[PDB]
């Protein structure tokens, strides 16, 4: 009801100026698809909880802290490139040396933790 | 008189003496050969004499009052006092099975003879000395927090 | 099959780089450029092999001199290391002294038998009966071996590696209770023999793991 | 889980350390107009 | 009532420190077991309860203070615990005696100041604590 | 233990139960060996499966 | 022999050290024959028999089964009283109404 | 040497990234809202 | 099950309120004492 009740007073042309309502609508369509499909399925039922951050992040003092740090992270993207390059170098070296070790359930090198594949 | 003690050639010699003294401690390991054991205790007394010779020579070159001015010099004579006590007690009728371990960790304290002349972070040490009333108070508050939670945990899960 | 196809890709890749590197040399007659020859040089020479096969991981590293922001960030790191180079000398000296003290305390005292009934290597021999999960109705035959702890204080090298893992706060309770039970030179553990030996670990953690690791981070901030 | 660790622990620890360091710095310039640094410099300058 | 300014103030402070040692040497035995040392420490508890009860009834002559409120509440729980136990998880109620060591912070002016600075430094971190709570709530519901 | 002519045992784990609960027969046989040749009497057990 | 097994069932023996005690008592009953008389008693601020026997019994295959079953059913609770536990044990060795 | 060197390097670059982000926020971290700041101008723009 | 799960708040409070104090003790010396040494070194150079 909110989605239709808002467009008839704010117009679709200007409705997308706000950042929150652009993604807020997608939950409404997503939520209504699965309830129709109720009577594959986890993609849209998961988005129901995401409505909490859409309006409860209106406190001034926590939004500023989040926005300031996120913008700071975006302004320093090359520092995080070293960590990725460090991970890439050491992971590749690990496959050559310790990639042929057999996986055992009782060992620390097991089906969940090993060097057999790059991920 | 005092020219030799403050000479630059004396500075390098004591640096060497600290080196092989540390090597006599860091070379000890489990199942070490008997010959290496014989070197360690023999060189323990030999380096003790050289430090004592350095101790005795330094004392009779400047004056007792000036030595106590330096903080380290009082500490430096403390270590050599226990160094001579170690050999005489070990060779005496006191077995002290654990006493060897504690004494061997005392003569390791002269490694700081080389870290007293950085000129780069010695000012940091001076900052940690006049803030003792602030450092100790914070450490004790943490201790009181641990003490309370230890006694509370004895009641619930004892 | 995947390795062969990837090997085929590496065939065409080294052709582009070796052709490209010639235009650089034809038109120029530093150290970063010397790295380009080294990385491509491994490829042609490869075309023990294991040493060179590992050595070809330098492919992403040569991309530094082709990005304005990547050069500066890498340059700032080496300058940052130089500033923090003074702290890494004091904390290495402190760990070395603690390792030497630790060797004097727990030298060879971390040995134990596979069955917790023999306390010296003489009788820790042969076969013994193990009861699975403590049940007396499920016995099983096992060999008893006079084993040593993976992290011990046999020498200074082992003590420093054992103390490094303590500073990371990983498995340090296991080493703490292994040291408490340390009875003697070549004999097995005793439950809660010397609790007061925990003072060595408490002091080391406060001095090194807490004080030095935080004065390190505070140094970078200021 | 990997996103929970990165956002939950690594990111929040950055916020806590940055904010806490922001309060330790706030008192640093505030304490300049109290003489504590000058008194410590005065005793250090004349110690040599 | 008039002499409470300095002479015996160390004694009441020393009484809390002595009570701390009595709490440390107690051995919690499993399944209602005990020994001889625990038997004596119960009697020492009666001695310490009276000392902190007499002073509480002596300082009344303070009631709205934060530290004095903590001192008053532990005493009345102390009398409540001993009375109810005698006339019978009742032993779990004696966990309020662990707050008595906390009275050492109020007895040292030079040590209460460092505690106050830490407590008032939590305000800038409350915005972060609120954010962590929302992140855990969101991930718990997603889980 | 020895104020009353006995012996002291420690059983810290399951592996120590088997041996420590049969060592009390060493103490009980002390007066039997001091008797001498008058303790060398042949006895016969109950019926059991070999 | 005329054995009398005292089992400490005070609070401090609860846990692993009670499982060890129960297995230890059952293993010592296996070293007994029809010529030995045994009884098992426990004490925690009060000494009492763990079974229905109340005196020394012949320790045959059937009586030992009763004792073994009762030993495997004891719980740890209370305080330790060696004086009351040893008085009970010493009185049962002086009975002499029964065959020993 | 593979795991010990990785732990030191990964820990070093993580705090290198943590502090660098913190460096870009001393203006906000040490905002000192009592005296003034850009937040007041934002309120002025909103009212405007 | 039962009410035995509520006792977990002891470990949550001990962890949260314990690690917070550690950041106000060991990190309060790294910033209020090392910065002074750098400031002392900065002032020492000017006087020398
Ligand atoms: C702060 C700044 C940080 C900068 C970045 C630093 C690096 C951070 C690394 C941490 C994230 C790790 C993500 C990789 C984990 C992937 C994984 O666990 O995948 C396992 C699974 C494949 O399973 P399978 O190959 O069948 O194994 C069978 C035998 N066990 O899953 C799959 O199916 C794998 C396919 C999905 C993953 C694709 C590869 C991603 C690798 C790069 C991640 C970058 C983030
Ligand atoms: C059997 O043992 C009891 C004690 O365990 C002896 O004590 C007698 O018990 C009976 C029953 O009450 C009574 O005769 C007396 O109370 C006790 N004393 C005497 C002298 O009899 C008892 O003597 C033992 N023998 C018999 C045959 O009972
Ligand atoms: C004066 C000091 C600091 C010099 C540096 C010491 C280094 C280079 C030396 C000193 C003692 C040496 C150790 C002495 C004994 C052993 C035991 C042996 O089975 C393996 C090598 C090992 C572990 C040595 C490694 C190298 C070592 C640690
Ligand atoms: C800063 C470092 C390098 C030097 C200061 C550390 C000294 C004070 C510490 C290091 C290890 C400690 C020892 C660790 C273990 C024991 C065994 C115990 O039964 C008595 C105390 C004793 C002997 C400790 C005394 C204090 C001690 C020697
Ligand atoms: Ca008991």
């Amino acid at each position: 009801v909110e989605m239709v009740l808002k467009v008839i007073a704010f117009k679709p042309k200007g409705y997308f100026s706000d950042a929150w309502n652009t993604f807020d609508s997608l939950i409404v369509i997503g939520s209504i698809i699965d309830v129709a499909l109720s009577e594959s399925i986890t993609f849209f039922r998961l988005f129901r909880v995401m409505r909490l951050v859409k309006l409860l992040s209106r406190g001034e003092g926590i939004r500023t802290l989040l926005w300031t740090f996120i913008k700071s992270f975006q302004a320093l993207p090359y520092v995080a490139l070293l960590i990725a390059m460090l991970f890439f170098i050491y992971a590749v070296i690990g496959m050559q040396m310790f990639g042929k070790v057999a996986m055992r359930d009782n060992n620390q090198i097991n089906r969940n933790n090993n060097f057999q594949t790059f991920p | 008189c005092r020219a030799a003690v403050k000479s630059v050639t004396f500075y390098w010699l004591v640096i060497v003496l600290v080196f092989l003294n540390t090597l006599t401690i860091s070379s000890e390991h489990y199942n070490q050969p008997d010959w290496l054991t014989q070197i360690q205790d023999i060189a323990n007394k030999v380096l003790l004499a050289l430090f004592t010779c350095e101790m005795l020579v330094k004392m009779y070159s400047l004056g007792l009052q000036a030595y106590f001015v330096s903080l380290f010099n009082r500490f430096d004579c403390f270590v050599v006092c226990g160094g001579i006590t170690e050999t005489i007690l070990v060779e005496l009728e006191i077995m002290s099975p654990l006493g060897i371990s504690v004494f061997r960790c005392v003569r390791l304290l002269r490694i700081f003879k080389v870290t007293r002349h950085w000129t780069s972070l010695s000012n940091l040490v001076a900052s940690l000395l006049n803030s003792m009333k602030s450092i100790a108070s914070l450490l004790l508050l943490l201790f009181l927090f641990i003490i309370i939670f230890s006694l509370l945990g004895m009641q619930l899960f004892g | 099959f995947r390795n062969t196809i990837l090997g085929y890709f590496d065939y065409a890749f080294t052709a582009i780089f070796t052709v490209e590197i010639l235009l650089k040399m034809t038109t120029f007659g530093n150290y970063f450029n010397l790295l380009d020859m080294l990385v491509v040089g491994v490829s042609l020479v490869s075309f023990v092999v294991k040493i060179l096969r590992v050595l070809r991981v330098l492919r992403p590293l040569r991309a530094i001199n082709r990005a304005k922001g990547l050069k500066h960030v890498v340059q700032c790191v080496f300058v940052a290391i130089r500033t923090i180079g003074n702290i890494m000398i004091v904390t290495t000296l402190l760990q070395f002294m603690f390792a030497c003290i630790g060797v004097q305390l727990f030298k060879g005292k971390f040995y134990r038998c596979t069955d917790e009934a023999k306390s010296n290597p003489e009788e820790c021999r042969g076969l013994f009966i193990l009861y699975k999960d403590g049940d007396v109705d499920s016995p099983v035959v096992r060999e008893r071996i006079w084993q040593n702890s993976d992290f011990n204080f046999d020498n200074v090298l082992s003590a420093m590696m054992a103390l490094f893992t303590v500073s990371t706060f990983e498995g340090w309770p296991a080493l703490l209770y292994k040291a408490i039970d340390s009875n003697g030179e070549n004999i097995g553990p005793i439950y809660n023999h010397r609790v007061e030996i925990s003072i060595f670990f408490i002091i080391y953690i406060i001095i090194v793991a807490f004080f030095m690791m935080n004065i390190f981070v505070g140094f970078v901030i200021v | 889980f990997v996103s929970l660790v990165i956002f939950g622990s690594f990111f929040v620890l950055n916020l806590v350390l940055g904010v806490l360091s922001g309060e330790f710095s706030k008192e640093r310039e505030k304490a300049k107009a109290r003489g504590d640094f000058q008194k410590l410099r005065e005793k250090q300058q004349l110690e040599e | 009532s008039i002499v409470e300014w300095k002479p015996f103030d160390i004694f009441i402070l020393l009484a809390i420190f002595a009570n701390c040692v009595a709490l440390a040497i107690y051995i919690p035995f499993p399944e209602d077991d005990s020994n001889s040392t625990n038997h004596n420490l119960e009697k020492v508890e009666y001695a310490f309860l009276i000392i902190f009860t007499v002073e509480t009834f002596l300082k009344i002559i303070y009631v709205r203070n934060g530290w004095n409120l903590l001192d008053f509440v532990i005493v009345i729980v102390g009398l409540f615990s001993v009375i109810l136990e005698q006339l019978t998880d009742v032993k779990a109620l004696r966990a309020f005696r662990v707050l008595r060591p906390l009275r050492l912070v109020s007895g040292v002016p030079s040590l209460q100041v460092v505690l106050n600075s830490i407590i008032k430094a939590m305000v800038p971190l409350l915005h972060i604590a609120l954010l962590v709570l929302f992140v855990i709530i969101i991930y718990a519901i997603i889980g | 233990a020895c104020e009353n002519k006995g012996y002291y045992y420690e059983i810290p784990s399951i592996g120590a139960i088997r041996i420590n609960t049969q060592e009390y027969l060493d103490v009980l046989g002390r007066p039997m060996v001091l008797a001498g040749d008058k303790a060398k009497q042949v006895q016969w057990t109950n019926v059991y499966l070999d | 022999k005329d054995m009398l097994i005292l089992v400490d069932v005070s609070g401090s023996v609860s846990g692993l050290t009670l499982k060890l005690i129960r297995t230890s008592v059952s293993e010592m009953l296996e070293t007994l024959s029809d010529d030995d008389f045994v009884n098992v008693a426990s004490f925690n601020s009060n000494a009492q028999d763990v079974s229905c026997f109340q005196h020394l019994v012949q320790a045959n295959v059937r009586n030992k089964k009763v004792l073994k079953d009762a030993v495997n059913n004891i719980t740890a609770k209370g305080i330790t009283d060696y004086k009351k536990g040893f008085s009970f044990a010493f009185e049962q060795l002086l009975n002499y109404n029964v065959s020993r | 040497v593979y795991f010990i060197s990785f732990y030191m390097l990964c820990a070093f670059l993580i705090i290198n990234l943590f502090v660098a982000v913190i460096m870009d926020n001393f203006d906000y971290l040490t905002r000192d809202w009592s005296i003034l700041g850009p937040h007041h101008l934002d309120e002025f723009k909103r009212i405007w | 099950s039962s009410s035995g799960m509520i006792v977990c708040i002891y470990f949550i409070i001990l962890f949260i309120c314990g690690n917070y104090i550690l950041l106000n003790v060991f990190l309060a010396i790294a910033v209020d004492n090392l910065a002074d040494a750098e400031s002392l070194n900065t002032a020492q150079k000017e006087e020398a």
